[PDB]
């Protein structure tokens, strides 16, 4: 029971990394601004720094107050 | 776009895209394809604050 | 002709340049365009060779900066004696130095940290220090806390002299270059006036303060009947019941020295050579004789070189005469030029001197560590097991950092001060001219030892797992005996030629067991197969550290990749992704990698020490004579598989730092986790590169541009070299704090 | 062809290997007015002669590393040759007899794109085509 | 066999040619500059790939790109 | 949640009181933990019930968010205070402490300052004011 | 219980950083101000030399590489 | 950590030295068909990521199996 959980979570972690790997290949090779002019995919690139800055905030928020709450308890 | 005017960059490849810079000098030969020398208050990446631009990817702000 | 020549008020004294930091570099002293300027201001603050160009002005900065450094050490020395004066149980520990634990540095009652003030015996609550200060003040003759306090005062006023002497020698009377370049006169005064007179001064203290005080403290007079050290000289009759074979008067007691009737001194300048069995330390009478022998032999050494009275040696053409019309035939291969042009290397460049002086101060510090466990010089040192480990471990680490720094400046010398014309065909040039045969054979011996030390641990790890303990490299399987080291252990104990030394020096070598407070001060340390294998781990890790560091020195100038590596500097990240990639080709990047190998090597040395004492030396003696060691012979059988290191040394002996919460050892539990955090935190900087991080700042600068809160000091990710320096500074910090916490929690939980 | 007296050099370990006489080899040829000492690009130091100097180097980077050192002795008359194993000797530096920092006539704009680097085409445009995005005959 | 392409944003500052350790770049006459020069790369099989030319180019988002391609025996700098 | 009970009525927590030294730390604070929602292990806890703790899950949050914005506002308003002075390059490395203090007293009443930053359309820079990348 | 609370924020912190690394690597695969031409260089390239401060691990591939560490950690 | 901490150009200067040693030594009759180079930048990041992953999975796989199948059946 323990090995089966750890197996499929580690398998799922790799599949999540590869889902976002091929997102990066997709942007580089087989994406063009001409066909996707003005669509939902091109609107993401318009604010790609708003998305990244906010994953940066949540990551910073969750690590200050989880490590800080653990090492206070320590 | 004459000398001394604060101007904005419309060059997407440039570090200073959509940032303002003061024009340092204009080239009067008319055959240099990037006559404007505009000077910036922020260095780009380990280096310069000056870059040459054409007439058409600049818009003045004042 | 040796002369004192100085300038007069060369540099004004004003705060003009305090308000404009980075003034020393013209690139730094033009504005803080980015945050990279902040880090460059600290990475360049002491590289005086890039502030100016002339060796006269550089050397004045070196000499004045040493004074401000000596001031810092005197502040720190004052802090040790001041804490020993009014924040310690030193008075209690002088009375009973067995059951009382040494402790200075008590802890303020705030934040619940008063729990760190553990019980020390005698009702004193504090932190058990392991620096051995108490064992050293007893050997110095200190008895009360007033003498400690006035020495702390005597160090603060001594630090003030160092600060004044540094300002005076940079801003009032700075010496010229001719005063610096007579190294031949500096050797005379450092050999005779500093090391000779210093150990002559100390043997004066030993005979008149330490020898009488430790004579009476061994008879149990309990700090009442101890006379103050001056009362031994004001009352010369007081030292005739002790050492009666001398005379002890102002003039009447000193003339046996001049009339060469030195037999009257045999009672306080002995040559016993063993451990004083009541304290476990060396005989102070035997120590006092040592410093007198050292003093005489260093004052003599200081007359070797020729200053302005004609007589003496000249280093300049002692070097220049090591050519090859005149060498032994088997080592006549070093050039017709030989050593010419090498006295100008060690005189016109400070990095050449710093490289040698660090590699020998580093090697000295490791030699000192090996000698202060095998023959403890201080009373009640060997029985304080937490101090023996923490003194050996401190000086091995200090000695290993210094060695890496000697290889750093051996490489900064190459790409900054190496001069081809003065070094043509000489002994230095002939090394660079065959530096592929040096590294090929170093890279082979590094690899021969790698298989024949570590991979034999993986042989043992596999036979013991298969259940074939008779075909593993054990004392019971395939024995690998240290034949040439067990031979020396036999030589060093049958020579007690050297006949006068009737007591065997270093009970480690063999013969006898010293138990002082029931605890074993020192035992023979026998060598078996486990000691063959661990000594070749040491040989292997030292060699690869040499391979990393020597490669950075020889290939600092150039390589087959980058023939102009000297123009790129000492500290450059790379030369682009061409040639397949030239990441970390600088000489700095071999210091950065040699720091890891120093960490690997020395952390294996201190682990070899820590386990071999707990299993073979330390322990307690009962009422029959048998010794029950701390782990009980564990090293011989289980240190030969590196699964045994992980369970019988790392898992087993970390019980004291793991179960340390809610006790007085609680802070070692936090440091042990703290070191683990910093090590894992270091790998962010080591495994990643600054292209990812710079591109992450851009997305974060945007979030500040949006809210109009951007800074004008533009945030730049750390340099490539900076990010590698941060990674190694944290890996070594974290990986040492975890070892420091593990050693001291284990040994302050025992004694 | 090439000729000159070799500098006073005790021989190194960083010099020519089996690639020298099998694939090809380089020779830098310079004239010095003085008998001084220069740093070897293959480690060490050698004394350059009084007349025509000839030195054999394994790769072109060493020759121009040494050539950049000769300009610090005020020597700018060096020539770099490329010796194929069959034996013929090509002149490769300076290719036109004048140094590449100088501008001649008759040299051609080679691998020049008549566009800003910013408007190189996307990789999807050249998808399943021989060319890359940076040759890209548009603009 | 790398690919050192030069773009029209050069100013003829000549700095890219000096930094090249293998003499791949050289100046040709031009008219799109006050300097009347532009970099060219006639010897790119000799390009080692060090990108030292790109560090010297002062035009913002620089005019000279090394495009690391098929790496051969002289574009990897092997003396053996 | 109803598993949590006050440390008044908690057998595992009176035991904490029994074997407690004092020294400064386990009497004066530990009496004040008697008013907290206390688990089945004698450990004070932070639960989110209803109005019972609606003021106590607002005292830390109001005190922090005010003084976090206070640091943020004074730090922000000091930055624009020196961008307009055209000296912000060295005004940052050498803190102008009379200006910085005067920017702190503006940040005492920062919650009402941010509203009139927002209502004036002046807090947030417009999108084509901001240096970005190719996208 | 309370111990379960803290790990779910370690897990949340884990899933956010490894999303941040991957999203940053996908959205900056087209390029950012440090090298605006990443699409020409492909997916897996080392760097763009030591110029402009140094561009180690700049490719979109190096964000997939950097996020395997965070995936394994999480 | 070897493939992740120490980077390529260190190993090329060391392989360049071993290539010198092999050419200059007697009785070593083998010779590389293809020149030995230190493996590339993006490859070491992948070779070091494979070891980190295999060491992350073998260590925890062995822990999880042995710490559960030893207390119990
Ligand atoms: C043939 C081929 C060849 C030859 C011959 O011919 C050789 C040789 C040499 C000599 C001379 C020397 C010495 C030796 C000894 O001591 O030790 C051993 C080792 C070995 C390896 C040994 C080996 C030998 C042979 C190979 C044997 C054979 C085997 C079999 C045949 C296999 C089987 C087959 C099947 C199919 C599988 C060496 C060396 C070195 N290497 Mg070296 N090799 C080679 C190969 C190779 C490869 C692939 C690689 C990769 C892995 C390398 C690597 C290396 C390194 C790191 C080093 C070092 O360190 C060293 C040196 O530097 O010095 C100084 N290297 N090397
Ligand atoms: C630590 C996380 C973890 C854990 C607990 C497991 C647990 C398990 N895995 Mg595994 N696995 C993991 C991560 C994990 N996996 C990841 C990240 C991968 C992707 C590479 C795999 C891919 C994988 C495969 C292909 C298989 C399993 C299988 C199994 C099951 C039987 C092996 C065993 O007894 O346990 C031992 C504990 C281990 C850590 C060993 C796991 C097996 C390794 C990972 C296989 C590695 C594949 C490798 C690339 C191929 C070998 C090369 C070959 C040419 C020799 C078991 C429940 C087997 C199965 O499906 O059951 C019938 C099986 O066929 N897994
Ligand atoms: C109040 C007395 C005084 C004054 C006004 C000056 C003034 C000056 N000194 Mg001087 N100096 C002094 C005392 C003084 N010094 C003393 C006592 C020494 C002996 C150490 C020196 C040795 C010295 C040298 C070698 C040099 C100067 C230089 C200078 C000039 C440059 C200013 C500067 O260094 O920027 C920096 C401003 C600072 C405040 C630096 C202080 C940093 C201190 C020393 C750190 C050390 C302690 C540190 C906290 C250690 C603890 C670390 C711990 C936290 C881990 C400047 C005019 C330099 C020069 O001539 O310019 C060309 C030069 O190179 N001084
Ligand atoms: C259905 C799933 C799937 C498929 C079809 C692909 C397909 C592809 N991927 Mg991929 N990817 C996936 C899932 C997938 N991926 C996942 C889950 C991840 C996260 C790890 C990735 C992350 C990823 C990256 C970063 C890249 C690709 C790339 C590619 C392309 C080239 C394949 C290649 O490199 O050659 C063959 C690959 C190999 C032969 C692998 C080499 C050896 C690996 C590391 C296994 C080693 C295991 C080891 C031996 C086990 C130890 C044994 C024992 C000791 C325990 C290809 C189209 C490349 C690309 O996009 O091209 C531009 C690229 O750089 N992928
Ligand atoms: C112990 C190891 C360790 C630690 C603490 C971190 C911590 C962090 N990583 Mg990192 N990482 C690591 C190992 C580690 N990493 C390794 C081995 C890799 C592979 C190279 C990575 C690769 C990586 C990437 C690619 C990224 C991070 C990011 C982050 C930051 C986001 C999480 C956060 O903000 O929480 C809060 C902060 C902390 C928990 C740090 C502790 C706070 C200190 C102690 C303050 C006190 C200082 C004072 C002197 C005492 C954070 C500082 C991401 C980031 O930067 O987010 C924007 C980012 O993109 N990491
Ligand atoms: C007998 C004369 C004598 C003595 C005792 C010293 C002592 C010292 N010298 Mg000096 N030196 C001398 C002559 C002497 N020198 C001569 C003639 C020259 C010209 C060639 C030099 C040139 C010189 C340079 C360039 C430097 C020294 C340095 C030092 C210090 C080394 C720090 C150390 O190792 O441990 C420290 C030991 C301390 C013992 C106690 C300090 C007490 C004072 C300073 C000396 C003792 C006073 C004594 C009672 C009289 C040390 C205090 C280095 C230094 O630190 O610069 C300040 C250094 O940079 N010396
Ligand atoms: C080098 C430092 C040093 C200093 C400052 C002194 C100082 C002193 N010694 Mg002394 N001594 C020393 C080293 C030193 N000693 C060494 C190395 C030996 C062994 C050879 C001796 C053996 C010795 C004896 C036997 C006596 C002294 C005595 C004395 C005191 C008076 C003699 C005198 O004026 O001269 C005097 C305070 C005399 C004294 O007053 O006894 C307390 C006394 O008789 N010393
Ligand atoms: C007598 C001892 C000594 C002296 C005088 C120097 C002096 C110098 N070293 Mg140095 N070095 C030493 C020992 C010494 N080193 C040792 C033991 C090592 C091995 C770690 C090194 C390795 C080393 C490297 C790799 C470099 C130097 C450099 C330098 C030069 C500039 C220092 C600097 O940047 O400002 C001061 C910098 C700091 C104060 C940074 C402090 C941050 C540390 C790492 C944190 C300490 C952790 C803390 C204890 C917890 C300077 C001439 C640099 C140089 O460029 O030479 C020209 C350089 O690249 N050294
Ligand atoms: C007064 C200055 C100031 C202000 C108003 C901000 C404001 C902000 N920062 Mg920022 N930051 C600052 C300084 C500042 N920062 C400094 C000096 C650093 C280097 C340590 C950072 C590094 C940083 C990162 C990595 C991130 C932010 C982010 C943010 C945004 C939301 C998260 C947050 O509350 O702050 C976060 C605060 C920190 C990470 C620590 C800095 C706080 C200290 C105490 C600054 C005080 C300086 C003093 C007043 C002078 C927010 C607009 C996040 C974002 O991108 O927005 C969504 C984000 O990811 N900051
Ligand atoms: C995290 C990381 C960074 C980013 C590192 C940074 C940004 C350093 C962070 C230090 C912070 C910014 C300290 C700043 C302190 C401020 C001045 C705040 C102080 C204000 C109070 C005192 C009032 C790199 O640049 C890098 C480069 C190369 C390899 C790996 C890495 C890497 O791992
Ligand atoms: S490519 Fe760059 S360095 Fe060369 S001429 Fe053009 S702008 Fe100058
Ligand atoms: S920039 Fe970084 S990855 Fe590129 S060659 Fe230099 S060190 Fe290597
Ligand atoms: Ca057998």
């Amino acid at each position: 029971m323990a090995a089966l959980y750890t197996h499929h979570q580690y398998i799922a972690g790799f599949l999540m990394v590869g889902a976002f790997s091929h997102a990066a290949i997709f942007w580089i090779k087989d994406y063009d601004p001409e066909q996707n002019k003005g669509n939902v995919l091109e609107r993401v690139l318009k604010h790609k720094e708003a998305i990244i800055a906010h994953l940066s905030w949540v990551s910073l928020f969750l690590g200050f107050h989880t490590l800080g709450l653990y090492v206070h308890n320590d | 776009v004459q000398r001394g005017s604060k101007v904005r960059i419309l060059r997407p490849e440039s570090y200073w895209f959509q940032d303002v810079g003061t024009v340092a000098s204009i080239e009067q030969g008319g055959t240099s394809r990037y006559p404007v020398i505009v000077r910036f208050d922020k260095v780009n990446y380990a280096g310069v604050n000056t870059n040459n631009f054409a007439q058409d990817e600049l818009v003045e702000v004042e | 002709e040796v002369r004192v020549v100085v300038d007069n008020d060369p540099v004004p004294t004003s705060f003009q340049k305090w308000s404009q930091p980075g003034h020393f570099d013209r690139t730094l002293a033009k504005g803080a365009k980015t945050t990279t300027w902040i880090w460059n201001l600290h990475a360049n603050a002491h590289d005086f060779d890039t502030h100016t160009s002339d060796l006269e002005d550089i050397s004045r900065k070196i000499f004045a900066a040493h004074f401000g450094h000596l001031a810092v050490v005197f502040i720190w020395l004052s802090g040790m004696y001041f804490h020993g004066a009014r924040f310690s149980n030193f008075e209690a520990w002088m009375a009973n130095p067995t059951g009382i634990k040494p402790s200075a540095q008590v802890v303020w009652p705030i934040f619940g940290q008063e729990i760190l003030n553990g019980d020390m015996g005698g009702g004193f609550h504090g932190i058990q220090i392991t620096s051995g200060l108490f064992q050293m003040w007893r050997a110095a003759g200190f008895t009360n806390t007033f003498q400690l306090y006035c020495t702390a005062i005597g160090g603060l006023v001594m630090a003030a002299l160092m600060l004044f002497a540094g300002w005076f020698h940079y801003h009032k009377r700075a010496p010229k270059l001719e005063w610096f370049q007579n190294t031949q006169s500096m050797l005379n005064h450092h050999l005779a006036g500093l090391l000779g007179l210093g150990s002559l001064g100390w043997t004066g203290h030993l005979i008149h303060v330490s020898l009488p005080t430790n004579k009476l403290l061994d008879t149990g007079v309990a700090l009442k009947d101890i006379p103050l050290p001056h009362e031994f000289i004001l009352n010369p009759s007081l030292m005739n019941k002790l050492y009666p074979h001398a005379d002890w008067g102002f003039v009447k007691g000193v003339v046996p020295f001049f009339t060469l009737q030195w037999g009257h001194f045999t009672d306080f300048l002995t040559f016993k050579g063993g451990l004083n069995p009541v304290t476990g330390g060396l005989w102070l009478t035997d120590v006092a004789h040592h410093h007198l022998a050292i003093a005489v032999m260093f004052i003599i050494a200081g007359h070797m070189y020729r200053t302005n009275w004609g007589i003496g040696h000249s280093i300049k053409e002692m070097l220049d005469d090591a050519r090859t019309p005149n060498m032994l035939p088997f080592l006549s291969f070093i050039g017709p030029v030989g050593h010419k042009g090498l006295f100008e290397v060690l005189t016109t460049s400070w990095h050449a001197q710093l490289s040698i002086n660090l590699a020998m101060l580093g090697s000295l510090s490791i030699i000192i560590a090996h000698h202060m466990y095998a023959m403890p010089p201080y009373p009640y040192l060997a029985t304080d097991y937490g101090t023996v480990v923490s003194l050996f471990t401190h000086h091995v680490w200090i000695g290993g950092f210094l060695i890496v720094g000697g290889a750093a400046h051996a490489a900064i010398y190459m790409v900054r001060d190496y001069d081809p014309e003065q070094n043509f065909n000489n002994v230095l040039d002939r090394v660079l001219r065959h530096r592929d045969a040096i590294i090929s054979h170093l890279a082979w011996v590094c690899q021969f030892l790698g298989f024949h030390s570590f991979a034999m641990y993986c042989h043992n790890d596999t036979m013991r797992a298969f259940g074939r303990p008779q075909d593993m490299f054990s004392d019971t399987g395939i024995q690998l005996q240290p034949v040439f080291a067990q031979w020396l252990q036999h030589i060093h104990t049958m020579t007690i030629a050297a006949p006068n030394l009737h007591d065997p020096v270093s009970y480690a070598f063999g013969g006898g067991v010293v138990a002082v407070g029931g605890k074993v001060a020192m035992m023979p340390i026998t060598l078996g197969t486990a000691d063959f294998l661990i000594h070749h781990i040491h040989a292997f890790t030292i060699h690869v550290t040499v391979l990393v560091l020597l490669k950075g020195v020889l290939f600092a100038r150039s390589s087959r990749l980058i023939p102009d590596k000297a123009n790129l500097g000492f500290r450059f990240p790379c030369d682009g992704p061409g040639r397949g990639g030239t990441c970390q080709v600088s000489a700095w990047d071999h210091v950065f990698l040699g720091l890891f190998w120093m960490y690997n090597s020395l952390s294996m040395v201190i682990f070899h020490f820590f386990w071999k004492m707990q299993s073979d030396v330390w322990g307690t003696v009962g009422a029959d004579g048998v010794v029950t060691h701390i782990t009980g012979g564990n090293f011989a059988t289980s240190s030969i598989t590196n699964n045994g290191w992980l369970r019988d040394f790392l898992w087993a002996q970390s019980t004291q730092v793991i179960t340390s919460y809610n006790t007085s050892l609680s802070a070692y539990g936090l440091m042990f986790l703290g070191g683990h955090f910093i090590f894992g935190f270091s790998l962010m900087f080591l495994f990643s590169g600054r292209g990812y991080w710079q591109e992450l700042i851009e997305s974060i600068v945007w979030a500040h541009n949006k809210l109009k809160v951007a800074p004008a000091i533009q945030p730049r990710a750390l340099s490539i070299i900076h990010g590698r320096a941060v990674g190694v500074a944290h890996y070594l910090l974290g990986g040492i704090v975890t070892t420091w916490a593990f050693f001291l929690a284990r040994m302050t939980a025992f004694g | 062809t090439l000729s000159g007296q070799t500098p006073i050099f005790g021989g190194s370990t960083g010099g020519l290997l089996k690639k020298a006489e099998v694939e090809e080899k380089y020779a830098i040829t310079w004239t010095s007015p003085k008998e001084q000492v220069f740093e070897m690009p293959t480690g060490g130091a050698a004394i350059m002669r009084q007349g025509q100097n000839l030195l054999y180097l394994a790769r072109k980077e060493q020759c121009i590393a040494l050539g950049g050192q000769l300009r610090k002795f005020k020597i700018t008359d060096y020539k770099i040759y490329r010796i194929y194993p069959n034996g013929e000797t090509v002149y490769i530096h300076p290719a036109d007899g004048v140094f590449p920092e100088k501008v001649n006539q008759g040299r051609e704009k080679v691998r020049y794109n008549d566009r800003r680097i910013g408007q190189n085409p996307s990789p999807s445009k050249v998808k399943f085509s021989g060319i890359a995005t940076y040759d890209a005959p548009n603009s | 066999s790398h690919t050192v392409k030069i773009y029209d944003t050069c100013i003829g500052c000549t700095q890219c040619v000096r930094a090249c350790p293998t003499d791949v770049l050289e100046m040709v006459p031009w008219d799109g500059c006050r300097a009347g020069q532009i970099a060219s790369s006639p010897r790119t099989e000799d390009c080692v790939g060090c990108k030292r030319c790109e560090t010297a180019c002062p035009t913002d988002f620089l005019s000279i790109r090394v495009y690391l391609g098929a790496e051969t025996t002289r574009s990897m700098g092997l003396a053996y | 949640n109803t598993t949590l009970v006050p440390c008044y009525k908690s057998p595992a927590f009176v035991e904490r009181m029994k074997n407690a030294p004092d020294s400064y730390y386990t009497t004066k604070p530990l009496k004040a933990y008697s008013q907290l929602l206390c688990g089945e292990d004698g450990l004070p806890r932070i639960a989110l019930d209803r109005l019972s703790l609606a003021v106590d899950v607002a005292i830390p949050i109001a005190i922090f968010l005010y003084t976090a914005g206070f640091i943020g506002w004074s730090g922000r308003s000091y930055l624009q205070a020196i961008k307009k002075q055209d000296k912000a390059e060295e005004k940052e490395v050498f803190i102008d402490v009379p200006l910085f203090i005067s920017c702190m007293v503006m940040a005492l009443f920062w919650p009402m300052a941010v509203i009139k930053e927002l209502l004036a359309g002046e807090l947030v820079a417009k999108d084509e004011e901001i240096p970005i990348s190719v996208r | 219980g309370p111990g379960d609370f803290y790990v779910h924020h370690a897990i949340a912190l884990g899933l956010h950083v490894t999303t941040l690394i991957l999203v940053k690597g996908a959205l900056d695969a087209r390029g950012s101000k440090l090298m605006p031409d990443k699409k020409d260089f492909g997916y897996a390239f080392p760097c763009d030399g030591p110029g402009r401060g140094g561009t180690c691990d700049i490719s979109a591939w190096d964000a997939s590489y950097l996020a395997v560490f965070w995936m394994l950690n999480t | 950590f070897m493939f992740l901490i120490t980077w390529r150009g260190y190993w090329q200067e060391l392989i360049e030295t071993l290539a010198w040693a092999h050419e200059q030594t007697p009785l070593s009759f083998g010779y590389w068909r293809d020149k030995p180079v230190a493996l590339s930048i993006v490859q070491a990041r992948l070779v070091g990521l494979t070891h980190f992953t295999v060491g992350y999975i073998a260590t925890y796989g062995a822990f999880l199996i042995a710490s559960t199948a030893s207390k119990f059946g």
